[PDB]
RNA sequence: UUGGCGGAAAGGCCUUGGGUGCUUGCUGGCGAAUUGCAAUGUCAUUUUGCGUGGGGAUAAAUCAUUUGUAUACGACUUAGA
RNA sequence: GCGUUGGAUUGUUCACCCACUAAUAGGGAACGUGAGCUGGGUUUAGACCGUCGUGAGACAGGUUAGUUUUACCCUACUGAU
RNA sequence: CUAUCUAGCGAAACCACAGCCAAGGGAACGGGCUUGGCAGAAUCAGCGGGGAAAGAAGACCCUGUUGAGCUUGACUCUAGU
RNA sequence: AGAACUGGUACGGACAAGGGGAAUCUGACUGUCUAAUUAAAACAUAGCAUUGCGAUGGUCAGAAAGUGAUGUUGACGCAAU
RNA sequence: GUGAACAGCCUCUAGUUGAUAGAAUAAUGUAGAUAAGGGAAGUCGGCAAAAUAGAUCCGUAACUUCGGGAUAAGGAUUGGC
RNA sequence: GCCCUGAAAAUGGAUGGCGCUCAAGCGUGUUACCUAUACUCUACCGUCAGGGUUGAUAUGAUGCCCUGACGAGUAGGCAGGCGUGGAGGUCAGUGACGAAGCCUAGACCGUAAGGUCGGGUCGAACGGCCUCUAGUGCAGAUCUUGGUGGUAGUAGCAAAUAUUCAAAUGAGAACUUUGAAGACUGAAGUGGGGAAAGGUUCCACGUCAACAGCAGUUGGACGUGGGUUAGUCGAUCCUAAGA
RNA sequence: AGAACUGGCGAUGCGGGAUGAACCGAACGUAGAGUUAAGGUGCCGGAAUACACGCUCAUCAGACACCACAAAAGGUGUUAG
RNA sequence: GUCGAAUUUGGGUAUAGGGGCGAAAGACUAAUCGAACCAUCUAGUAGCUGGUUCCUGCCGAAGUUUCCCUCAGGAUAGCAG
RNA sequence: AUAUUGGCGAGAGACCGAUAGCGAACAAGUACAGUGAUGGAAAGAUGAAAAGAACUUUGAAAAGAGAGUGAAAAAGUACGUGAAAUUGUUGAAAGGGAAGGGCAUUUGAUCAGACAUGG
């Protein structure tokens, strides 16, 4: 308990978290922006896809130097990518969360993602050997990843 | 600080920037003067560059060691059928420039053209000048009036004219279509004379002819990003420097503090737009002829298609424009072939030329005979056969 | 509503014929206050979301796949019901 | 506006001859231009000589050998979305 | 084989603040100031003009009542003989 | 070692494997050194020459010594240039 | 096995198949090749490259410390049966 | 006198710019107009000066009150104050019904150093006034120690010829095991043993958080165990330079 | 580069000289109103495209102290003497 | 380059810092050499370089004289509180 | 009678308060480095009490979500408070080659000072 802002009915919405993962903060930030506010199923076979190469994730702040796709285009930009571990570690959270709302017997086709946020875990530290007889610090940028499903309000 | 030797630049500023082109439809920018006491015609026509070979003729030119004699020029052919003119657009004068008013169309328009409207033709509708069509309903009025704008205001007049690719080797669909200034004479008479061909169709013969000089206006063939010493035929550095070779030494001077415009740098080669002139027409190809290839002197029944058919294109079926020399562009490219902006009398322009023999040997490889008849008579009988 | 004219960016102009309101050309009958000795007291035109009733119309582009006249990647150019 | 060169000797700039040519003008751009090169000369440390000095050493004298680092950032410039 | 594009992995240098020019004056060569030219998101590959780019409180020079290695009939001594 | 025959005249068929010549400067040669900018014409060298010494000695060591190197030596030797 | 061979090249026994991977094949590179005609005109300088090369038989200058120089130089030959 | 010739330099460019020709140019005259932290008048802050006033009569005599003049500042001198650790004294000070601390484009006082309050968070101690005392106030010192960025998902992860098919196992297989294929080291070995050195890395079972700069079910890794058998092989004995 | 007297800059903002240590004006507590200085008043820009007499036409006019240079010498240009 | 000897090399042993060792380069003596490494004397000295921490109020400089192995420093007088 | 930075036993401080105080408040002359002489750190704080999270559910697992314990989990053996740099998400706003600042006011947001006169 204790997630970031929330201005969510807690009592329509189920929430996941996941904690010091080993996969890149940066590139799991740009792929939970990926999916934010989506329909659940929508983010769910969206992400089935970017694994698969069909669509992929935009990428749009942590990008500099990264290829361009024709496949940004639906998004509107030229540089995008397809993060396999973060889509993979970021499906197995939306999966959690899913198994949790039915629990609470939310209704799964009313579920769209209404938080997702990815911030920095503590670094896992190595070391490189470089010229000249150094050291250099080869390090993990690890992540805590938690988000939040919610049923959509009717009219 | 003052170079020590002196040389000319590397390069032509004037065609600049050295960037692909917008369209692989390169761009006629000028028409020729207009003489509006001739005969409405055509000033431009579109084909297919096909492929080259080459000529024998006897040259005529007195005073030259060569008079009278045979000399042996490259030509290239390019595919010509007839084109279908679709529409009219009339351009008024203003302190702005030229600016098109209205564009009246055809009443039916083939899959050929109609497919250029479109990047899914599998899967769309078709639904392209349905509506359009439905003005030739009224007996005439929506059409007519628009006609009638032309004629009233309008100051030069174009038709629309598209190629009628399917009677070429090209894999490709879909057609070609271009703007061509009319310039035979009277703006009544240049849309009454494209009212008359709407849906109709226009051979090359009727704009070109034997001996004509004309320009041809294509983009260029690409070669994607170029080092410096092809693109721009900079010097090769000594094989001892460091750090490569293919480069200039020096991008610039201290000051102006920044690289400049004109030093030479890597990028795109090719695929650029060129307007070509002064290539004179040596034959003007007959489609139903069988004997396209053949001259006065070389009897043969021969058609212009190389043996094993033109490399990379295929077969000539068609009307052709036989051009001396070259042309930019590369084979199956759509070229806009021009008629000249000026009166040349060059004697190398007035000159009337007759072929004497046209190669036609395969140009796939060193190719020995002209005709299969010839490589029969030639070789006798093989083991397959009879 | 009858004609016409206007392409320089015409998008406006002139015209014919009635209908309808007003008419301070002129002569009457009423009304106005207390908004209190000025202060906030005439509504303009832009977009944009919605609301009703009528007329209307009934596509494509992108990804993926494919060509190689193109190409570092994007991009370009082809093909696919 | 447009050109202004090919060589022999010298590390040379300069100088000097040969030779071609329309002509072989003169200069600037941190005495343009070394994360562009080269490293022949200068100018570290090895070494021979001549002059000088008792000597260590010295020489605007001759001679030989002597490690040329980094761009992935901004801008400019070339091209590309 | 690289570069390039993708998945995984992931450093360093350097950083007053920053980053488009012309002229002016100015610590006598401006990214900033003054007057003008101008000026449109976000970007990719290349590049070596500029950032008087970056790497060891300048190798040369001078100053200091700062040294050391070395030499000698400098000064003052000393093992030895 | 010889001879005949044979082939698109090839055959040390791949692999393996000295370019040569005429000279000038310089060091006789083989050898040696600046590990990480100098391999050289610098150092060595054999050869040549000079010097000291007969042991109560020459040359050198030690603070001193019943102390030490040469010396398991003796001038065809040891020591110093 | 080839061959003069503990060379190079291919093999048996034994041992490995481990040194991120996928898709492309721009510039510029690093490493490996080739170039018509000319032949050092390049350059401080033939730097780098190229050319020679095994064996058999022929032949082989000046000079010399008489040992050398000398694979001097220059030539023919070379498979298979 | 004005004007013209005399009058040649390097990025493109400067009467400041536009542009101006009975001027918006040059000489001269006459008015009006614009505008400084200056001048004039007034309020307020402070500094200095002069003067009045506890004579009995509530609350500051280093005070209250009246009057005139004055205000630039580096190095630097002096003054009056703001704030910190601790000490004597005092408010019989605040506090678990919430001390201290922290956060807060909320509030109020002060020219300022600062002080005060609300709200949030927190959990055990703390403050005002008169004094005393100093290890007492940071932006810098290529300052010290720690922590963090942009750089950047960038440079890169290209030497040592080379891999492929299948099955098995597994949550998961480019990378494990088995099979097949293709290859390499080529006995001057990528074979089989030792010396120095290491010290358990050897072998088995289990097993993946970290480590093996991709991965991992694999390992020289992690956990738990097992394992080195001498009259004849060494040391041990001998002597060497020498100690 | 070096002296004399004074005034400045340095230690100093403000208004003008576009810009600018030192020129011109004027020196500075917080403010209100008025007036000016030096300098300006086509437009940038607050302020007469004010008034008056002349002079000047430049295929290189000219335009304001310090100040961002110009001379000898010439002109049948035009002015007045 | 050399490649059967002034050859290459293991281990043992000896030489220790103004000392060693040097076919001699001021070379080498544990990434250290024109005097190694370690600790202490030592917070060595510095006329030189850098930095030196709250606010406001008042006053407010000097770059000159004389003397100094004085000339990047002091003392002295002046200016200032 | 005098000395006493050592040894043993004691009483103290206007001393320091974990970057301070001895190098060491801790398995500190430790771990680690170096052939050697020597050099030599970092590192304290859940809660009164482990009551250290039974059980259910998702997952290969680590864990998540519930539940539960507790005065508190805004104390979960990453543990008291938990600042700054720097970061994610949310909300508001601006942005034609930097950004930031001054005087002034528009517009938006936010906050005030009132306080009393017969019914």
């Amino acid at each position: 308990a204790r997630y970031g802002a929330t201005s969510t009915n807690p009592a329509k919405s189920a929430s996941a978290r996941g904690s010091y993962l080993r996969v890149s903060f940066k590139n799991t930030r740009e792929t939970a922006q990926a999916i934010n506010g989506w329909e659940l199923t929508k983010a769910q076979k969206y992400l089935e896809q970017v694994l698969d190469h069909q669509r992929a994730i935009p990428f749009r702040r942590f990008n500099s130097s990264i290829g361009r796709t024709a496949q940004g285009k639906e998004f509107g930009v030229t540089k995008a990518r397809w993060p396999a571990k973060s889509v993979k570690f970021v499906q197995g959270l939306l999966q959690n969360a899913a198994a949790n709302a039915e629990a609470k017997g939310l209704d799964a086709t009313k579920l769209y993602v209404s938080h997702i946020q990815v911030n920095q875990a503590p670094k896992q530290r190595r070391r490189t050997y470089r010229a000249h007889g150094r050291i250099n610090k080869y390090e993990s940028s690890p992540s805590h990843i938690e988000l939040v499903v919610t049923e959509k309000e009717e009219a | 600080s003052h170079r020590k030797y002196e040389a000319p630049r590397h390069g032509h500023l004037g065609f600049l920037p050295r960037k692909r082109a917008a369209s692989i439809r390169a761009r006629v920018k000028a028409f020729p003067k207009d003489d509006r006491s001739k005969p409405v015609a055509l000033t431009s026509f579109l084909g297919y560059k096909a492929g080259m070979t080459t000529i024998v003729r006897d040259l005529d030119r007195p005073g030259s060691k060569f008079h009278k004699r045979e000399v042996v020029e490259a030509v290239t052919v390019v595919d010509t059928p007839p084109v279908v003119v679709v529409g009219v657009v009339g351009y008024v004068e203003t302190p702005r420039g030229l600016r098109s008013l209205t564009t009246v169309w055809a009443e039916h328009l083939s899959d050929e053209v109609k497919r250029r409207f479109y990047k899914n033709w599998y899967k769309s509708k078709k639904k392209a000048f349905t509506k359009y069509s439905a003005k030739y309903a009224q007996d005439g009025a929506g059409i007519e009036r628009e006609l009638a704008r032309i004629k009233k205001y309008a100051s030069v007049v174009r038709v629309l004219v598209h190629t009628q690719i399917r009677k070429t080797p090209l894999a490709q669909k879909k057609a070609h279509l271009a703007e061509i200034q009319l310039n035979g004479g009277s703006i009544s008479e240049k849309v009454d004379w494209a009212r008359e061909h709407f849906e109709k169709t226009v051979a090359v013969d009727s704009v070109f002819e034997q001996n004509e000089m004309i320009d041809a206006i294509a983009v260029t063939k690409g070669h994607g990003f170029e080092g410096v010493t092809h693109r721009w035929g900079t010097k090769k550095l000594p094989r001892k420097t460091h750090r490569g070779l293919r480069k200039v030494a020096c991008i610039g001077a201290w000051h102006p503090a920044h690289v400049m415009w004109s030093v030479a740098r890597a990028g795109q080669r090719g695929y650029h737009s060129r307007t070509s002139i002064n290539h004179k027409i040596y034959r003007v190809g007959k489609g139903d002829d069988e004997a396209n290839g053949a001259t006065s002197f070389d009897r043969t029944k021969k058609t212009i298609t190389p043996m094993g058919g033109f490399v990379h294109y295929g077969e000539i079926k068609n009307d052709f424009i036989m051009v001396k020399g070259c042309i930019p562009g590369n084979r199956k490219r759509i070229v806009t072939l021009r008629k000249s902006l000026y009166t040349n009398t060059s004697r190398k322009a007035l000159e009337e030329v007759s072929l004497k023999w046209i190669d036609t040997a395969s140009k796939f490889g060193k190719g020995r005979f002209q005709t299969p008849a010839e490589k029969h008579a030639f070789m006798g009988t093989l083991k397959k056969d009879l």
